């Protein structure tokens, strides 16, 4: 009839292929869709929704209800920082849960400029300043805060408005960072100190409390699925 | 900009295909035992964990499939006899078929069900099936009941139902026999049924599971700490 | 700029007015279809009958940890809307919960009101799956959330209800990524009300409201409540929804459900 | 540099992505 | 001029495709000594000689890759009973997804990993990896470091590296199986991979070793004398 | 469907072969080139460089 | 001849196919049809046919 | 989107549906 | 005297040399 | 409805009927 | 009655008499 030849790659079962393939119950007459609301096109319209991450993971509230809220107040330390976390999205395990970290372990590959938010939820009366700041890696991590206002920082005021937006930007010298604990590509660090004191009056509770959030902006992209690990079948 | 967004869009995150069971079926003398002469399968996919944890990002979804059959074999003495090459008949059953009782009954005539035959050795069999759903998309999470208990009923029994359950049975089973008689030497088989999902449509997105799974319900009952210890200021 | 927000017969004035957040950028209406060829017009009670029902008032002290409602569950008490919900077998909705939770500027702390859809919860015993209707469906008092998971262990008397759990919202997810629902914060720093378009989420173009329950509402303190120096303080909060732009089909006699 | 895709089932589900 | 040019182009000076290892896999009765159940494979090409003092004569490269497996099979036992033609999994690993730790691990349900089935006799298998680097090109001689140890360290373990090493983990492994379940009679496998680049792009040549290789560093320790005797004014 | 005929020279492994094959990760991102110095097109600017030989090849 | 490969889903039977087929008695005369009256184009001109039900179904 | 059929043998019988 | 080069898949690697 | 008929063979006894 | 005759290969050695 016609003279074929077969090449190496035949009768084996790929799993990522698009091959044609034969239907099992042929004339179907297939229930017709309707606009049901909020249909995503994309992986990328999960992450770039503004999702809250676990900060205060200490051994007393960790898996706890309190484990997402910083105490700060009047009687704190102005020289030690608030909170510090490197910005792995996959391996550090204050971001790995969120919603950014749940998309991000199953792509190996990322990059993109991420954004956070920070929520002040205290009483009215209650003022200050905060200043949160990013430092790319190579130095050691930022201590005090005199050498920490050196690299990309934001001074936060908490009198005006609640809450501030920091847009961490793309510096990298390779296109895609991984999504593992290397030191290759090490992300950076994000601390937050006191610019001044917070300033409480009397009558009014000495102990407020912080949110955090993340998100990614419209550049973010990530590539080459796998496997997760944030799950086991205990069989 | 200069990002090709295009690996991580719906259609190319279902692009591999997971597992959803293993299935034994056995070749020996009749025996008063349970015989597996033939074995079913209830078709669902929330028999593994990465295919289930991975389709629950969405409430509502519709799309295709494209199943394939992957046949292992075996013996059980030492130097066995040696034995010709069998077949095996995958059988397709509809909710309210007539489901099979012995290894050989007058419903294995597959006069209207759609049945595989599957020579042992060849490449793997590799059928697809259209969107078989009966509302405009396949409902994860169901919120509601099957059936409503009234005043006038007489007792619980008759309005008495099960949470979070659509049909008693969803689309029926599979069922698996060998088509080659009995012998004095037996082989079991090993049947893996693969699952790829085409032309995906997905719609209103949720977070996923992070405690272990529990049953077919949205229930938990074992390890309810996954947040590991991590300290608070340590980078 | 202050909203006078009102549908029907109800108005809803505010001291603040922020913002609304409409749920997937869908404000609701009623099935359009084109390609429709019955012309015959089902029974729809839209002329007067967009009201703001108000639920009860639950009170948030220092030590509460949550509540949650379901809808159309909470509605089948008060108002001519519980009528028609039973004589009608199949009808659609959009709602309009509006929680309204006043402080004073000494007061902090701040809530977060969610609408999740499909919101299934979480039994307590072992047996799978295995819940009653009167305790799955507790009306418009809602249910409280609680701190550890303790099951039960009566077996010749199960409760046969729920036990969800705070910090896994019940479901089984983590908070911090209960953020991709519809959401809002009542920050009793700046507001004081949160206002949530809903529209008809279901996979059918209609579906039963006895059986069925589209949305869920979860109200969780997000940071607690802490007044001047004390350690007793007591808030209220009130729930409000209006249901937009009803319309049901296909009378039958009157269903009364047992409630125990 | 480009292609040729030809649809050869009837069937819409048989076709590929 | 009328000299073909053609044979020495790059695209043709790499069109051979030669082995880069040779994996043990066996299926017997699970002993308590080191179980060949499943094998891996660190990814690399400087396992053999021929294909590695061939990619360096280039310092950067990129280019595409088609690998080839092919797997043979033995008895251990003179007149060893018969056994049923064998089914392998080979299964690719990205850097980060969970290892496998048995032979049957919740890991094996490739839900993710892309994986090829390959049933023993037929034609051999043959898949395409396009370009997975993350820089512009492929580094052959890294030379720095991956960390730089700082002098405000607390011990020398902290700043410690390792010379000439980009990541610890590069691509993965491949985790071969055998799909089938253990007999009394045991098969030995030995699965050999090729590879065959495609689309070869090269810059900044070097000249080759002349000296045998030792590790997958750039060092020598042995046969440090490659010239031969030869007189100086003999033809 | 169609009448084919097997031809001598199938299931085989040749090495030296252009054929076709299923890529294992499709949908991928490829980073895209620069201009890094020096590109070779051809083995022929490898032999054409000058390079020292070693004459004096005596036992010592 | 020309480089095929084979994909998954070779060699099986599947019942619901519609795939060419040799024919085992070539050159046949078809005996050619006529107008037999009541064609049935389908299924549906037989649910569509008034019938009656069985109401009175008690023991004796 | 559509599709290719080819009737390859001379037989009436041997086409498809 | 010619020949013919058709592209069968979709993917980039996957083509001939 | 027709059909294709493509000899591929050189020779005329290869053809077919 | 012909026949048809396409190279598939690139090599010269490859083709037909």
């Amino acid at each position: 009839g016609l003279p074929v030849l077969n090449t190496p790659g035949s009768n084996q079962y790929l799993t990522s292929d698009n091959y044609q393939s034969p239907c099992a119950i042929p004339e179907f007459d297939v229930t017709p869709p309707i606009d049901i609301p909020g249909e995503v096109k994309n992986m990328m319209e999960l992450a770039e929704i503004d999702t809250m991450i676990p900060l205060n993971l200490e051994n007393t509230k960790r898996n706890t209800m309190d484990m997402y809220r910083v105490t700060l107040s009047d009687s704190a330390d102005l020289s030690q920082p608030i909170l510090c976390f490197s910005l792995s999205p996959a391996s550090d395990p204050r971001l790995s849960h969120t919603m950014l970290g749940e998309v991000l372990n199953y792509y190996t590959h990322w990059a993109g400029s991420l954004k956070f938010t920070f929520l002040f939820c205290g009483s009215m009366m209650a003022t200050g300043k905060i200043l949160v700041a990013y430092a790319p890696p190579g130095a050691q991590p930022p201590t005090s805060r005199k050498e920490a206002m050196l690299g990309t920082h934001v001074i936060w005021d908490l009198g005006l408005q609640s809450s501030c937006t920091m847009v961490v930007p793309w510096i990298s010298n390779v296109t895609y960072r991984q999504t593992t604990q290397d030191s290759f590509t090490e992300g950076g660090y994000i601390s937050m100190f006191y610019q001044t004191r917070i300033v409480v009056p009397l009558s009014t509770p000495k102990s407020m409390s912080m949110l955090g959030f993340v998100s990614a902006c419209n550049d973010f992209s990530v590539r080459l699925l796998r496997d997760t690990t944030h799950i086991s079948q205990s069989a | 900009q200069r990002r090709s967004r295009s690996e991580s869009t719906i259609e190319s995150f279902f692009a591999r295909g997971a597992c959803v069971a293993i299935i034994e079926v056995d070749n020996e003398e009749p025996t008063t035992r349970a015989q597996k002469l033939f074995a079913m399968w209830r078709i669902t996919y929330k028999d593994t964990v990465q295919l289930r944890r991975k389709l629950e990002f969405f409430t509502y979804s519709r799309f295709d499939m494209e199943l394939t059959f992957v046949v292992t074999a075996n013996f059980t003495n030492t130097n066995n006899g040696h034995a010709l090459n069998q077949v095996y008949q995958i059988m397709y059953i509809p909710p309210g078929a007539p489901t099979p009782k012995s290894w050989d009954d007058y419903t294995w005539q597959t006069s209207s069900n759609p049945s595989i035959f599957y020579t042992y050795g060849a490449a793997p069999a590799r059928i697809s099936v259209p969107y078989v759903g009966l509302a405009n998309a396949y409902s994860h999470f169901y919120d509601g009941f099957a059936k409503v208990p009234l005043k006038t009923d007489a007792n619980d029994q008759i309005g008495d139902s099960l949470y979070s359950a659509m049909t008693v049975d969803d689309f029926g089973v599979l069922a698996i026999r060998v088509v080659n008689d009995h012998n004095p030497t037996k082989v079991t088989s090993k049947v893996r049924i693969y699952m790829k999902p085409k032309h995906v449509r997905v719609w209103c997105p949720r977070p996923p599971r992070a405690v272990p799974y529990y049953g077919p319900g949205v229930d938990y009952k074992d390890n309810l700490n996954p947040l590991s210890e991590k300290g608070l200021t340590t980078y | 700029r202050v909203l006078q927000l009102t549908i029907g017969n109800s108005t809803i004035t505010t001291q603040e007015a922020a913002n609304s957040v409409v749920a997937y950028g869908r404000w609701p209406e009623f099935i359009r279809d084109d390609e429709a060829n019955p012309v015959d017009q089902p029974t729809e009670p839209d002329v007067a009958t967009c009201r703001f029902y108000t639920l009860d008032t639950v009170m948030w002290g220092k030590e509460s940890k949550g509540w949650w409602w379901k809808l159309p569950d909470a509605l089948r008490d008060m108002g001519l809307f519980g009528q028609n919900m039973y004589y009608h077998y199949l009808g659609r909705s959009g709602y309009t919960v509006h929680v309204q939770c006043n402080a004073s500027k000494f007061h902090q702390g701040a809530l977060g009101v969610f609408a999740i859809p499909e919101y299934c919860l979480a039994g307590d015993s072992d047996k799978q799956r295995y819940t009653s209707y009167a305790n799955a469906n507790p009306g418009e008092k809602g249910g409280k959330f609680y701190s550890q998971f303790n099951r039960d262990t009566a077996v010749t008397s199960p409760k046969r209800e729920f036990c969800p759990v705070d910090y896994l919202l019940g479901c089984g997810v983590l908070l911090g990524n209960a953020f991709v629902y519809p959401h809002q914060i009542i920050n009793l720093r700046t507001n004081n009300s949160a206002t949530i378009v809903l529209p008809y989420v279901n996979a059918m173009a209609i579906d039963s409201m006895v059986k069925h329950n589209n949305w869920g509402i979860a109200i969780l303190p997000l940071s607690p409540l802490d007044f001047a120096q004390e350690s007793s303080v007591e808030i209220p909060i009130t729930v409000t929804i209006a249901p937009m732009c009803s319309e049901f089909n296909g009378l039958r006699n009157v269903t009364a459900p047992k409630f125990q | 540099i480009n292609y040729t895709t030809i649809n050869y089932y009837k069937d819409s589900a048989s076709n590929a992505a």
